[PDB]
């Protein structure tokens, strides 16, 4: 059906703006519905931050004290999110959300997209390989993994042979220091397929055009 | 602005036992021309919130008829006849009657299931890592129920408190257990004066703690 999706900067620096863009699929954005931006915080805290509606009227909430601006584009069916003057407190997860305007219904989200406001600097990661130790490779299964260390802004994304290992996948949330991330990931496979079958991570830090493909060697001999 | 408050915080049910959340708002939500705004939505751990309920009693398009809405004038309630593990995570009630637009600060939907004792796994620092100067090393306490647990570190039988930072995963919907991740991260240095290793995880599925070790320089 419609679908949206987000696109934007990622990284912001206090005082300045972010810019986000919503393209529309599969539905005219000059028909039936509200075009809305609603944003996360930690803590389960949604704010609805504004509308543009198919006729280009629009509404924000009073929250947002005239730093917002919602626009659109009926040539390229997309609309827009300006948000000026941003300070640390704005750093949150942003949606497009589409909603029937005669009723509330079908809605429709993008996939969000993290804005981190901040002047730290963009940090491509180390990515290294965790090898099991010997000792606990002689059992059944065995557990590998990846750590991704000192990147910044998030997200990066991980997989495993390049997704075609997705079971028995753990991928954690980062962890913020120093303005610089953490991640680490593990995979557990049968443990006689390994090393036979080789298992690589594949990391990708879009903010640095950075990707590691990291293939994880066993301890001893290789 | 209206307010939108929902009970209770988190709740915990069983696979095939029923759930109910409620939704109070601060105002009617009936509008001038008898529609109701209020929806309710469910955001499953990493992805957006997504539509369930909306005109306050109607299913949304798409979703599953095990979920009903109900009540009218300001106090609503979600219910879903019978849980199934795919529907852990956190559900949220909104209002579109009245501007501005709010929602509730949401419901935590979690599966309770029998008791599972993590597996645990250490990993040393990389030769990649160790040619940095820094040397992380880590431990995953994985698939483990309830979601509660404790790890402690030993660098050569001591416990060491300082450098650990811990993450943990929201519960998984494949097998309703939780994962944590804990590294301690120690400069280069200070990793290759010492030798061993320990990864101690407590849970209350054994009142012995799951100890896993390695020594520096050994496979």
């Amino acid at each position: 059906r419609v679908q949206l999706q987000q696109s934007g900067p990622g990284l912001v620096k206090p005082s300045q703006s972010l810019s986000l863009t919503c393209t529309v699929t599969g539905y005219s954005i000059t028909s039936d519905f509200a075009w809305n931006w609603i944003r996360q915080f930690p803590g389960n805290k949604l704010e609805w931050m504004g509308y543009i509606n198919y006729s280009g009227f629009t509404s924000h909430n009073p929250s947002l004290k005239s730093r917002i601006s919602i626009t659109r584009d009926t040539s390229k069916n997309q609309f827009f999110l300006q948000l000026n003057s941003v300070t640390t407190e704005d750093t949150a997860t942003y949606y497009c959300a589409g909603l029937l305007w005669y009723d509330g219904g079908a809605g429709s989200w993008g996939q969000g997209t993290l804005v981190t406001v901040s002047a730290a600097k963009t940090t491509a990661p180390s990515v290294y390989p965790l090898a099991p130790v010997c000792g606990d490779t002689t059992g059944s299964s065995v557990t590998l993994g990846c750590l991704v260390k000192g990147y910044f802004p998030e997200p990066v994304t991980l997989t495993w042979n390049s997704g075609s290992l997705s079971s028995g996948v753990h991928t954690f949330p980062a962890v913020l220091q120093s303005d610089l991330y953490t991640l680490s990931s593990s995979v557990t496979v049968t443990s006689s397929t390994w090393p036979s079958q080789s298992i690589t991570c594949n990391v990708a830090h879009p903010a640095s055009s950075t990707k590691v493909d990291k293939k994880i060697e066993p301890r001893g001999p290789t | 602005d209206v307010v939108m408050t929902q009970s209770p915080k988190t709740i915990s049910v069983t696979i095939g036992q029923p759930a109910s959340i409620s939704c109070k708002s601060s105002q009617r939500l009936l509008n001038s021309n008898g529609k109701t705004f209020l929806n309710w939505l469910l955001q499953r751990p990493g992805q957006s919130p997504k539509r369930l309920i909306y005109l306050g009693t109607k299913l949304d398009s798409g979703v599953p008829d095990r979920f009903t809405g109900s009540g009218s004038g300001t106090d609503f309630t979600l219910k879903i006849s019978r849980v199934e593990a795919e529907d852990l995570g956190v559900y949220y009630c909104w209002q579109g009657t009245h501007f501005p637009y709010t929602f509730g600060g949401g419901t935590k939907l979690e599966i309770k299931r029998a008791d599972a004792a993590p597996t645990v796994s250490i990993f040393p620092p990389s030769s990649e890592q160790l040619t940095s100067g820094g040397a992380s090393v880590v431990c995953f306490l994985n698939n483990f129920y309830p979601k509660d647990i404790n790890v402690k570190w030993k660098i050569d039988g001591s416990e060491r408190q300082n450098g650990v930072l811990n993450s943990w995963t929201d519960q998984d919907s494949k097998d309703s257990t939780y994962s944590m991740s804990s590294t301690l991260t120690l400069t280069k240095d200070e990793y290759e004066r010492h030798n061993s290793y320990t990864c101690e995880a407590t849970h209350k599925t054994s009142t012995s703690p799951i100890v896993k070790s390695f020594n520096r320089n050994e496979c």
